[PDB]
């Protein structure tokens, strides 16, 4: 106390600070029900937007009182400065994404490696046309780093700028100026207190005098101090960047000032980062003299430094460093139009780094770390020493290494679960077994996706899966399955297999896809849900039944509010009202804290609308679908597949079967980058939705009488949940999801009005049942070299006109190319060549078959023109070469050649 | 969706489909005349379209595909549900009046001393580098020897001679002009 | 491609089997014959690769490299072996180049 | 068209005057140069928007003009309301305002000449080694010299020889006995005496009862064993600030020999079974059961087999869990034992023993040696070996005692990730290594029988994969960082080449057996310095870590340092010496910032002093940065109305705020309270 308010910080949670200015504007000073359920009446009540949210908060920030919304830590920011920063971003990150060669609005990661990649061959393409019958030329490139970007640039440039753009109008540029120059004259950074105590004991009792930091307090009388043309880094990464480019275009704008040289300057701006080029031509020895330099690349530093240098632009010499062959963005330098692989830092991280919370999500990290690594081509012996190195930390981190106490084999076996050792899933402790490519081309849903196949293949005792597609599809087959096994078990004379099929489906009754079952919380948040003020209005306003069961009725009184994310008011804040860690457990790991530990673990192992929902989403995954019969027939090698052994293998089998079963590639030999390409994230939603709304009806109807079976036919909404409850209401709804279609139009005043139960939690999921999709994968840069089979048709009938130009080219250039071959070489050959992972021949009959048996029916014209419209359209250019190789019968050429290749009102 | 011609171009089509569809389904009393418009241009003109645009889109794999397929998907069943209520159509009218994919591998075919599996690829490589009047490659030699690829994997030996000279390639049609304008 | 046959299809073997041999071979003078021999067969034979040959990623300068530092290596060896005491070598390589 | 929206109810404010701060007139007077006044410059400024009129709503543009119009009569300039007179100002403004790129150019020329000047070069990298070592001795004394038998523990901070209670019941049946000491150079009041006198005492006659299994207390004894006590008490303290040189003789030779020694120390342990062992196998002794297609290849699995027996010859696994033993009994003795407690730690061993000796941070480790390779152990640790005896065929060590930090122990707990995955890489990249492996099958494998070469070889892998696997030292960092800055010579010209040793090097080396890194990259530097026209091949150089001759792909060297660099974890020092280093670094640079601009602690920012016309500390041009962004939002936004409307549809600022998931997920606010 020095005549001031010195204050600490604290850091609270953001959706709170929203819903606290959410009421604070609308004067909401203390919390009350009837101050919010009288207005917000569906899509026709009150609403607010986001500028109004900031110009309301920037005038009540206006009034003096000691700036404490400007008062942040680095690698953190408040509430309001959050709001603006958010304000210059979001509104100039559209601008950053209209320009063509700037990567802050990267796709993530292939952006990167694609444009740099592209900017090489590009540049490398000026400096070949250029080579021909010119004077003089030469090139040369740049990557340069800045020595403190966050703190070396003056901010009073932004301030030029931003008046200039066009974007805005006269108020909303005053407005981004004003919270500009509003966050350069009130900027202070709170030191921590810790720190702060050390330093002024130190002070007190040693030095009494201090080194700079202390200077700027006047003999530490104050607890924060003031930076002034620093923006903290990580903060502004989009306009920055996109001005750094704009000086980019300055250096070139300056250089065409030049008379008897040519200048094409392009560049890439990330944040803290460049990649650029130059090119010269003409008399450039009277240039490097002019300029003082012997080389290009020296003249190129010595300009582009003292360029930085004019406009408040730090660079470092130690770190930015120029060449004719390397381009170092942050990693992987490209040389000579060949990129180097660089997998050191993802075999770095898999042993270097976890994100230590538990021990399965640990696992599946790492587990993403191994499927970065084989997918940035891996070299030879190390992957088995990956396997058991991720395993291992896994294994002695968290969850302990067998042997000793906390093991998975040794339970199972001291509990003899009939299970073998191999197929033990990933969240009992298991292993990762899986093998390479179900773990490369899926990453999480790999090992339990096999395991869950293998028995289900069992159980069902078929042969392969496309016999369990048609032969679970038929209904009422499933249901003879079950209740063999019931009779299998009231008579007691089940088999291994029948109790590996029990313990798999109760092992998946508890369970999400993959989730841990074994939870251990944290420190229980209801010591700190006090922290939180959501809590304290949700306990502000014999009485336990009474306050329970009416929360619950004014739930069941407008039943959209906890199942639709917020759409307006009266559903957002009354939603959410109603909604160095591994050396701390390496002692609590081995330890009975919350009264059990590795006894919890069997005591889960101790003890059909699950079983059809699993072979259904074993069966409705699209991508494992056709993953599986690619492995199962796969040639060894040839036809592209083996010309080479050095680490060879470890690319060509990894994908060549898998991205080529889909089209868009030719290659063999290249580093892939995928997308999020596997969604199983999109059956569990509306799982999740309908388990709230089971919630809600259990507890209203266990609240308005008790022992419920059936409903005593109260209100509609009250029987129409009892037929959803009946059975298992999740099962009943998806299945009755793949015949309604109601989509009912959120409008918040007919929902209620159409059907109140089930597009209620159906339809207000955005979700339902559908299929997922399967894409191209990517490949980012070259190295140094019943439901699958009518999609698959439509892939032959889409590919259809292409392959007529493609089966046709080839067979005509083979009988060029050989004159003494024969019709049952070319039949064989075309039985051999494929592509897009098909071959042509039987993918051609599969159609003609029908087309042929339609022709050849009693049909007249009209049922036959209507039939195959479009193949006939397709054929109009080759029928007489599908009648050479006799495939074609002649009444379907008679056919072709005769009609397609001609009172009251 | 926003990119700009294209997105009114698959906002045309399926704008044209719905309300073909439904006037299509609007109102039936006569006879097939009314299915026999709707067929081409239910079926036939724009599913391959947007089977098409599913596999051609580029830049919108990361961000719009699950969209596309959650399209072109329901496109396929409502095709062949198209093809089922036409035929039912057809047969009151006249009344009144999986193992596909796995056929792979076996894929290592020689004829004679020459593998045919590197002659397509060299040959396509001939008639690019023809196309754009540049010259061979001679790693594009390199995979005619069967020696190289002798050493690993089952071999088929067919029994034909490298016979180049006889009637067989004169129905070929392709490019008989020799073009070597840089040789005296 | 050209049905043509190539000359003297079995010296790569008896090449690598007389190498072997010289890694195990004790002998002064045998070394100095066959590095003879080798010099013979190299300079009877000559390389039309062109300046135009392309082949991968590696240019006609990359394959020459190869082949001059093959010939340093065996004319390396060649002086390493025989000791003729300063005879003006650097006056007859001009003149046959 | 599109239905243009208006996002604010600020529809009558303008950006001149009307906001708060009095900024923008002095920029104005900032940015007038000769011929240029205020009134043409506030013109071009506020009236440059006319190039974007044909692709926005005429609301928007009558927004603008009057906006103009009011900034003109609000600013006490005239204002043009007609059009044409507003092109052909803008047309010759545009002439004027073009005609500026000339002085800026002159201007970057005059100020590449003078930094041409006042700058030195160095002939070659050796000469920059010791023009540093001058300037720091210039900068200090009392350093560098040829002394090097002064120097502390080289082999980074653990030793771990190859051969529960019963271990130690054969270890008290062994101490007793008597002692001698043996050292490199004659020391001077000789404290290995009070160390085997601490030993002797805590170990001969009070370790019978045991509190909580592994540690015990101390609180009555008689006053000669507290007087001893505490005699070793006070020898726990070593200080030192020397430096070991760059061109140093007979060290590497040393180097050399310990290696030998402790290759030849590597292969005596006679155990099969273990923790690590167990997982390790289990993935890697039947390793086709990891993959599908088995039968496709023939010549890998069993090479990973070869190594997983090579180095169950060496013990590695073996020692890995040995040191994670060592390092999970050192975490849990940190605990709330007293200032007269210690700790013993066993590890799976039956001969390795350590003492903990007081909470602190230090321990001392003990062995147990046979007598047929008993010399070259003495040649070994013999920096760190106090004292050895004799009983019977044993010999019995006594080794120095040193400090530990928690993150130390983390980089010793990551070893059995960290040796095994970088001696199979390194294997990997040795190509003499992977043909010795290729003639060799896996029932033909044995240490004995290697050529010297490949003994040699794989004395240095297993150097490299302890040395790596086992970083505790700051000039283990030191030696990391300097091998990263200077992975950028191996190209062409990049004007580092001697600048960043000249300046930005910080000369610090502790003890030896680093000597071998730095002339080994010494010795890769000069190799690339050589002459390169072009391109080449990459087999004429050398590894850093493993030697390593005729490389295939510069990738593996690439690759190879950055494994060395990229497994350093970041603060071995403390939390707070990072924290205060971020913290001070705004700190002193805001504070030459304000020296450099006259501003002292007491005032406001004054935001122009019209000093900021191209000086070098911390200025502009003026005039060429508000034309650069003037143009560039000219040829960067085009047909404005589509993408103002993608604007504001994508990021959606016509819903509500909690609409976007960046503003509500948890970031955490730091509200003040």
């Amino acid at each position: 106390y020095y005549r001031n308010n010195v204050t600490v910080l604290k850091s609270k949670k953001v959706s709170e600070e929203l819903y606290d200015l959410v009421k604070q504007f609308h004067n909401m000073m203390e919390i009350d029900l009837d101050s919010v359920m009288n207005l917000g009446k569906g899509t026709e009540g009150k609403k607010h937007t986001f500028l109004q949210m900031l110009e309301f908060v920037m005038s009540k920030a206006k009034n003096v009182t000691g700036s404490v919304d400007f008062l942040v830590s680095v690698y953190l920011m408040s509430m309001k400065v959050k709001m603006m920063l958010y304000f210059i971003e979001h509104t100039f990150k559209h601008v950053a994404q209209s320009d063509p060669s700037e990567a802050i609005s990267i796709s993530g990661d292939n952006k990167i490696r694609a444009l740099s990649t592209l900017s090489l061959d590009t540049i490398t393409s000026y400096n070949d046309i250029l080579n021909k019958n010119s004077k003089k030329s030469r090139l040369a490139f740049l990557s340069a780093d800045q020595s403190k970007w966050s703190a070396s640039d003056l901010t009073y440039k932004y301030v030029l700028a931003i008046i200039l753009n066009p974007i805005l109008t006269t108020g909303e540029a005053s407005l981004m100026i004003e919270c500009i120059l509003m966050y350069v004259k009130l900027k202070k950074v709170c030191i921590p207190t810790d720190i702060f105590l050390n330093l002024r004991k130190a002070q007190g009792t040693f030095g009494q005098n201090e080194t700079a930091i202390g200077l700027l307090t006047k003999g530490l009388t104050t607890n924060t101090y003031p930076v002034s043309m620093n923006w903290l880094q990580g903060n502004l990464n989009y306009l920055s960047s996109v001005y750094h480019s704009c000086a980019m275009k300055a250096y070139h704008k300056t250089l065409e000032c030049y008379k008897d040289c040519d200048f094409q300057t392009r560049w890439i701006v990330h944040s803290d980062d460049n990649a650029t080029s130059l090119i010269a031509s003409g008399e450039v020895d009277k240039m490097l003299t002019d300029f003082s330099s012997s080389s290009l690349p020296e003249m190129l530093f010595r300009s582009i430094e003292a360029h930085f240098k004019s406009f408040c632009i730090t660079l470092n010499p130690k770190k930015s460093y120029a060449s004719s062959s390397e381009v170092e963005f942050i990693s992987e330098r490209i040389v000579n139009g060949a990129i180097i692989p660089l997998y050191c830092r993802h075999l770095a991280n898999c042993c270097t780094e976890s994100s230590h919370i538990s021990y399965f999500d640990d696992l599946m990290s790492l587990s993403i770390h191994v499927t970065m690594l084989l997918r940035k081509g891996c070299p030879n012996e190390v992957i088995p020493f990956a396997y058991g190195a991720v395993q291992v930390q896994a294994l002695s981190i968290y969850s302990m290494l067998p042997g000793e106490v906390n093991d998975s084999i040794r339970i199972f076996k001291k509990l003899g679960v009939s299970l073998k050792s191999n197929e033990i899933p990933t969240n009992m402790g298991g292993w990762l077994t899986s093998p390479i490519e179900p773990l490369s081309i899926l990453g999480p849903s790999s090992n339990d996706q096999i395991i869950y196949y293998n028995v289900i293949r069992d159980f069902l005792n078929k042969k392969s899966l496309e016999e369990v597609k048609d032969s679970v599809s038929s209904s009422s087959y499933l249901q003879m399955r079950f209740r063999e096994l019931k009779g299998k078990y009231e008579k007691g004379t089940l088999e291994e297999k029948d109790k590996k099929m029990i313990f798999l489906i109760n092992l998946f009754e508890k369970a999400t896809m993959l989730t841990q079952i074994i939870k251990l919380p944290n420190f229980i948040n209801e010591n700190a849900l006090n922290k939180m003020s959501s809590y304290k209005d949700f306990s502000k306003l014999i009485a336990s039944s009474l306050e329970m069961e009416s929360v619950h009725d004014i739930m069941i009184k407008n039943p959209e509010t906890i199942l639709i994310a917020p759409l307006n008011d009266r559903d957002f804040l009354l939603s959410q009202l109603f909604m160095k860690l591994a050396l701390d457990r390496v002692l609590r790991s081995k330890a009975r804290t919350k009264m059990t530990y590795e006894e919890n673990m069997e005591k889960k192992i101790l003890e059909y609308c699950s079983f059809k929902t699993c072979v259904n989403l074993v069966i409705k995954d699209v991508n494992f679908s056709m993953l599986i019969p690619i492995l199962d027939s796969a040639y060894p090698c040839e036809s592209r597949k083996r010309d080479n052994y050095n680490f060879r293998w470890f690319q060509t089998e990894k994908w060549i079967p898998v991205v080529e079963g889909s089209p868009g590639l030719v290659v063999m030999h290249a580093v892939y980058g995928s997308n999020y390409i596997e969604n199983l994230g999109l059956k569990n939603i509306p799982l999740t939705d309908d388990s709230i709304n089971v919630l809600t009806s259990t507890f209203g109807t266990g609240l308005i009488m008790e022992d419920v079976k059936s409903l005593v036919k109260g209100k509609d909404s009250f029987e129409t949940e009892a037929f959803s409850n009946s059975n298992e209401c999740q099962r009943l709804v998806k299945a009755c999801n793949y015949m309604i279609a109601a989509q009912n139009r959120l409008l918040a005043i007919n929902t209620c009005f159409t059907r109140k139960s089930f597009p209620f939690y159906s339809k207000f999921n955005l979700g339902r049942g559908f299929i997922s999709n399967t894409l191209a994968l990517l490949s980012t840069i070259y190295s140094k070299e019943k439901t699958i089979r009518t999609v698959v048709s439509a892939q032959q009938d889409m590919n259809l006109e292409k392959i007529l130009d493609t089966a046709v080219y080839i067979s005509d250039k083979l009988q060029s190319l050989f004159p003494t071959i024969t019709r049952e070489d070319i039949v064989l050959i075309l039985q051999n060549v494929c592509l897009d992972s098909k071959p042509i021949w039987q993918s051609l009959e599969d159609k003609m078959k029908k087309i042929n048996n339609s022709t050849a029916s009693g049909f007249t014209v009209s049922n036959v023109i209507l039939s195959h419209n479009s193949e006939l359209n397709t054929i109009q250019k080759q029928i007489v070469w599908m009648w050479n190789m006799g495939l074609c019968s002649h009444r379907t050429l008679d056919f072709v050649i005769r009609y397609i290749r001609r009172i009251g009102i | 969706i926003v990119d700009d011609d294209i997105r009114e171009t698959m906002d045309e089509f399926l704008m044209n489909i719905r309300d073909t569809c439904l006037e299509g389904l609007e109102n039936c009393k006569s006879v097939e005349e009314y299915d026999s418009y709707l067929d081409e241009n239910g079926f036939n003109d724009t599913v391959e379209l947007f089977e098409n645009l599913l596999r051609t889109h580029d830049n919108f794999e990361n961000e719009y595909s699950p969209l596309f397929s959650e399209i072109v998907d329901k496109a396929k069943q409502y095709t062949r549900d198209l093809e089922g209520f036409k035929e039912i159509l057809l047969m009151l009218k006249y009344s009144l009046i999986m193992h596909a994919v796995e056929l792979m591998a076996k894929k290592h075919i020689e004829i004679g001393e020459f593998n045919l599996l590197g002659m397509i690829q060299l040959i396509k490589a001939c008639e690019t580098c023809h196309n754009n009047d540049s010259i061979l490659n001679l790693a594009s030699l390199r995979n005619v020897l069967s020696r190289t690829y002798a050493t690993f994997g089952r071999r088929i030996r067919l029994d034909h001679d490298l016979d180049l000279q006889n009637n067989l390639m004169e129905k070929s049609y392709d490019f008989k002009t020799l073009v070597l304008p840089e040789i005296k | 491609l050209t049905k043509s046959r190539s000359k003297e299809h079995f010296l790569s073997g008896r090449v690598k089997k007389a190498l072997i041999q010289l890694r195990d071979e004790q002998s002064r003078t045998k070394k100095l014959e066959v590095y003879k021999d080798i010099a013979n067969f190299l300079a009877r034979h000559p390389l039309c690769l062109s300046e135009k040959t392309l082949y991968g990623r590696y240019t006609y300068s990359d394959i020459n490299d190869y082949i001059m530092q093959t010939r340093e290596i065996i004319l390396s060896k060649i002086s390493e072996l025989d000791e003729v005491v300063e005879t003006d070598e650097d006056n007859f390589l001009l003149s046959y180049l | 068209v599109f239905f243009s929206h208006w996002t604010s109810k600020y529809k009558e404010r303008n950006p001149t005057e009307i906001a708060y701060s009095e900024d923008i007139e002095r920029i104005i007077d900032s940015l007038v140069t000769d011929e240029i006044t205020k009134e043409e410059i506030i013109h071009f400024l506020f009236g440059n928007f006319c190039f974007h009129i044909e692709t926005m709503n005429d609301q928007h543009i009558a927004d603008k003009f009057k906006g103009y119009q009011s900034s003109c009569i609000n600013l006490k300039i005239e204002p043009k309301v007609d059009l044409a007179d507003l092109k052909d100002h803008l047309i010759q403004k545009q002439q004027i305002w073009e005609s500026l790129y000339g002085k800026h150019l002159e201007k970057i020329m005059l100020r590449i000449r003078e930094k041409k000047k006042k700058e030195k070069e160095i002939p070659d990298i050796t000469t920059a080694f010791n023009q540093n070592a001058a300037e720091y001795e210039e900068k200090y004394p009392n350093c560098f010299t040829n002394d090097l038998s002064e120097t502390k523990t080289n082999f980074s901070m653990t030793w771990s020889p190859s051969f529960n209670n019963a271990i130690i019941n054969k270890f008290r049946e062994s101490f007793k006995s008597s002692s001698r000491v043996i050292y490199n150079s004659p020391y001077s009041t000789n404290k290995a005496r009070d160390i085997t006198n601490l030993v002797r005492l805590c170990l001969t006659e009070l370790s019978c009862l045991t509190r909580n299994k592994n540690e015990f207390c101390m609180k009555e004894t008689g006053r000669e064993n507290k007087t001893i006590y505490f005699k070793g008490l006070a020898v726990m303290n070593i200080h030192m600030k020397k430096l070991i040189r760059h061109d140093n003789e007979d060290s590497l030779s040393w180097c050399e020999r310990i290696k030998d020694s402790l290759f030849v120390l590597h292969n005596g342990d006679i155990r099969e079974e273990g923790k690590i062992t167990s997982v390790y196998n289990n993935y890697a002794k039947n390793p086709e059961c990891l993959y599908i297609q088995d039968s496709v290849l023939k010549t890998e699995l069993e090479t990973c087999k070869k190594i997983n027996k090579l180095c169950n010859d060496l013990a590695i696994y073996h020692y890995s869990e040995d040191m994670m033993q060592f390092s999970k009994g050192l975490m849990v003795a940190d605990r709330y034992m007293t200032k007269e407690s210690f700790k013993i730690l066993t590890t799976a061993n039956t001969s390795m023993m350590l003492l903990a000796f007081k909470s602190g941070v230090p321990y001392i480790a003990l062995h147990i040696v046979d007598e047929d390779m008993s010399d070259q152990f003495n040649i070994c640790y013999t920096k760190e070996i106090y004292s050895y005896f004799r009983n019977g065929s044993n010999y019995i060590y006594i080794m120095r005692p040193q400090r530990l930090n928690q993150v130390r122990l983390l980089s010793l707990f990551k070893t059995p990730s960290k040796v095994p995955v970088c001696f199979a890489q390194f294997s990997k990249k040795a190509n003499e290594m992977e043909k010795w492996l290729k003639n060799k099958d896996i029932e033909k494998v044995n240490v004995f029988s290697m050529t010297m070469t490949v003994k040699q070889i794989l004395i240095n892998i297993v150097f490299s994969s302890v040395m790596i696997g086992t970083v505790t030292k700051l000039s283990r960092m030191g030696i990391f960082d300097f091998m990263r800055y200077a992975g950028f010579l191996p190209l062409s010209d990049y004007s580092n080449i001697k600048e960043y040793i000249r300046d930005k090097f910080d000369p610090d080396i502790t003890n030896v057996a680093d000597i071998y890194f730095v002339n080994g990259i010494k010795k890769l530097l000069f190799r690339m310095e050589d002459l390169d026209i072009i391109g080449g091949i990459t087999d004429l150089n050398i590894k850093c870590p493993i030697t390593g001759s005729t490389l295939l792909t510069l990738e593996d060297l690439y690759n190879n340092v950055y494994l060395a660099i990229y497994m350093m974890p970041k603060s071995l020092h403390n939390h707070v010496h990072n924290l205060t280093s971020l913290l001070n670094v705004p700190a002193e640079w805001e504070l030459k910032f304000r020296k450099e601009l006259g501003f002292n602690i007491f005032e406001d920012i004054y935001p122009k002093k019209a000093m900021f016309d191209d000086k070098d500390l911390f200025s502009i041009n003026g005039a060429l940065n508000v034309k650069a962004l003037s143009d560039y939002y000219l040829g960067n936004i085009e047909n404005v109305g589509l993408m103002r409307s993608e604007i504001e549809n994508k990021e959606d600022f016509l819903s509500p705020c909690y609409k976007i998931s960046t503003l509500k997920s948890s970031k955490k606010c730091s509200q003040s309270n």
